[PDB]
């Protein structure tokens, strides 16, 4: 139960012209996914949009190095025809090159029986799903379209 | 313009000259580029 909690804190930065700046921090919880490992992990955020995720392309130029995805699932009435599974979206960050992969479930909750799925070899990074308030925290701090970092911890 | 914050960095040389400065925060593994107010 309390087994699997990931603790994830995120930090953005707003300037301004007179060189004040703003610090935005939040902290929430969310579950280390069996889909994963359990580790901690550490980076930017990007935000996966789908055309993005969809992208089949082997090419250096999707790479990476050493970001959190965020991936904010659909309502499934939405969007019945996915390019990936949930799994394979996971799969395919990780590929190029996150260092973690944090869904919000909040409108397709059916995503974390797909995740928890032991039935499979994890994948050597932590996938890890949010929900509630939590998530409301986290897309909170996304939707400002700004770079922010995020640090997920076990225990 | 120039706004590298929260962006990776080895150096100062790869945040924004002056209004930047590259720092590990406290109780995270990496450096990234944060506001300078100098001071």
């Amino acid at each position: 139960s309390t087994k699997e909690t990931a603790f994830v804190e995120v930090v953005l930065f707003e300037s301004s012209p007179s060189g004040d700046y703003t610090t935005y921090t939040t902290g929430l919880t969310g579950r280390f996914s069996r889909a994963g490992a359990t580790l901690s992990a550490e980076g930017e955020i990007v935000q996966m949009h789908p055309l993005g995720l969809c992208n089949n392309n082997d090419e250096e130029d999707l790479y990476e190095y050493g970001w959190v995805g965020v991936v904010k699932l659909e309502q499934p009435e939405l969007d019945p025809k996915p390019c990936l599974t949930v799994l394979g979206k996971a799969k395919r960050a990780v590929q190029r090159g996150a260092t973690a992969v944090i869904f919000d479930v909040s409108e397709n909750p059916e995503a974390i029986d797909q995740l928890n799925q032991g039935s499979e070899d994890p994948l050597k990074r932590p996938v890890v799903y949010v929900k509630g308030a939590d998530a409301i925290k986290l897309m909170n701090i996304v939707n400002k379209q700004k770079v922010a970092r995020a640090r997920i911890q076990h225990r | 313009g120039c706004n590298r914050l929260n962006k990776k960095c080895n150096s100062d040389a790869d945040c924004c000259a002056n209004k930047e400065k590259c720092e590990r925060p406290i109780g995270w593994k990496f450096m990234y580029c944060r506001p300078d107010v100098g001071p």
